[PDB]
């Protein structure tokens, strides 16, 4: 069983996806 | 160590006896075959023939 005991030792991590979002921020307008 | 080719297996049950001139193998796994614990090993070496 040394195949099974040291996959079972691998362990990957999964890793799950993150994004972030764009800013705007605008302008006052004068006259 | 001596390319041995496979002529005779006989399943049983939990072992299945693979049969080479020279060479006798046990193909044991325990729980499920499952290629990762299927093992093998060298228990005789009486000769059989073709």
């Amino acid at each position: 069983k040394m195949d099974t005991n040291q996959i079972r030792a691998v362990e990957p991590a999964p890793l799950t996806q993150e994004v972030s979002s764009v800013e705007f921020g605008g302008s006052s307008d004068e006259t | 160590n001596r390319i041995a080719i496979l002529k005779y297996a006989v399943p049983f049950s939990e072992e299945l006896l693979i049969w080479s001139d020279e060479a006798q193998f046990v193909l044991t796994a325990s729980g499920t075959l499952t290629s990762k614990s299927v093992e093998l090993n060298l228990t005789t070496q009486f000769d059989v023939q073709d």
